[PDB]
């Protein structure tokens, strides 16, 4: 299955952009487009497919 | 001291045991609508002793996750706050819901509400006054007060308003007239000393100016409190004659200057930017960022990216569906990125 790291998505971005990517994980999780895993606080946030969206997560981001 | 983290268990939409934070000196709580931002606010109020009726329930057990739908998830719930002071071990303050009443604990020793309140006061946390909290509309509430209502607010916070009934009772009554005076000035003069520098900082402009003055310099409680501002590019006016955005900044300066007297170690700001605009929202945000470094820890619940991107730390809230809704939090560090 397909997985996506927020910290990789955020490499070479500024604070506004990084925060917007973070906020998008919250929005996409509410809409059930993804699942979220964070092993421990302030560690990496991993996105995986969710029940309500089926296209490529890579392309989604 | 500083609020290091919150541990929640089965409180409102925070099903199960969850760790909130750790906090940084400037942390913003964000998320899409209905995920649990304001319940987290209630969690903080709850561990700091807020009365049940201010927590949007009718009774204590309705705070347990699942109670509003008739399906409580446990017989017991709690919120704990880990408080850390450089030089000392960490202290845990907890309020547990046990058989429909509150159990208070410090470092896992049950205490009564009096001891809990008293130990919190010694840290500068005042649970009855709520010095740590800026509610929504707090700005607009301030911005609407006239000199006499400002005195009243100063009467309450200084508590000279307590000596008020005993005051005119004695009409050599200067014994209390001197001490209602001194109790009003112990508070007012500190605010008056600080408001000018706060107003420059907020305005981000050294030519801004602010003055707070008693109308009756002898018995200030008897009269209004005049508030004058030199807004950037204007001439000194009474604050009440200011206009939209300019009035908002002066309100904000007066708000923070009220809180610079006996400040709380940490400051919970609940959507203080719902009444801002791009023409100033970042100077409020930059002010908070600047103050968080040494003066106070800031915990902002915010909806405006131009505010919460100045934070060091983002606690993002998101929902799942279940009994009611299930809230969970992610932590994200903004200090890795530039701009
Ligand atoms: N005891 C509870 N158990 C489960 N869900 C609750 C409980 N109390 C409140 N909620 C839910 O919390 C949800 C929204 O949380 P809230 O913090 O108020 O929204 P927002 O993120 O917009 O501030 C509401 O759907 C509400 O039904």
């Amino acid at each position: 299955a397909e997985s996506i790291s927020l910290l990789e998505l955020c490499r070479n971005t500024n604070r506004k952009q990084a925060a917007a990517k973070f906020y998008s994980f919250l929005v996409l999780k509410k809409q059930q487009a993804i699942e979220l895993t964070q092993e421990e606080p302030y560690s990496d946030i991993i996105a995986t497919p969710g029940p309500r969206f089926h296209g490529s997560l890579e392309v989604l981001f | 001291g500083f609020l290091k983290l919150i541990e929640i268990e089965n409180f409102k939409s925070y099903k199960g045991r969850q760790i909130i934070g750790p906090f940084q000196r400037f942390t913003a709580i964000i998320g899409p609508n209905g995920s649990g931002k304001s319940n987290l606010m209630d969690a903080i109020s709850f561990v700091l002793g807020e009365k049940t009726s201010n927590l949007r329930v009718k009774t204590l057990r309705d705070l347990i996750h699942g109670a509003p739908v008739g399906k409580p998830a446990a017989n017991r719930a709690f919120v704990s706050m880990v408080y850390s002071e450089e030089g000392a071990e960490d202290r845990t303050f907890a309020r547990v819901i046990v058989g429909g009443s509150s159990e208070y604990k410090i470092n896992n020793k049950v205490v009564q509400l009096h001891e809990y309140s008293e130990e919190l006061e010694k840290l500068g946390i005042l649970i009855k006054a709520r010095n740590f909290l800026v509610f929504q509309g707090a700005v607009e509430s301030i911005a609407m007060k006239n000199p006499k209502e400002r005195t009243a607010l100063f009467e309450e916070i200084s508590r000279s308003g307590e000596l008020a009934q005993e005051y005119d009772k004695r009409k050599a009554f200067e014994q209390i007239k001197k001490e209602r005076f001194d109790r009003f000035n112990a508070c007012f003069e500190s605010v008056a000393t600080n408001i000018d520098e706060i107003y420059k900082a907020l305005s981000r402009n050294s030519s801004a100016q602010a003055f707070l003055g008693p109308e009756n310099p002898e018995e200030p409680y008897l009269d209004g409190i005049n508030y004058n501002c030199v807004a950037p590019g204007k001439r000194f006016r009474p604050m009440d004659n200011l206009s939209g955005g300019e009035k908002t900044v002066a309100a904000l300066a007066l708000l923070f200057a009220i809180h610079s007297y006996k400040p709380a170690p940490f400051f919970v700001l609940d959507q203080i930017d719902a009444a801002l605009d791009n023409t100033n929202i970042g100077k409020v945000a930059n002010y908070i960022k600047e103050q968080s470094t040494c003066n106070f820890q800031a915990i902002v619940i915010s909806l405006k990216e131009e505010f919460y991107t100045k934070a060091e730390s983002l606690i993002g809230v998101y929902p799942e569906q279940g009994d009611c809704v299930i809230s969970k939090v992610l932590t994200f560090d903004l200090t890795k990125y530039p701009d």
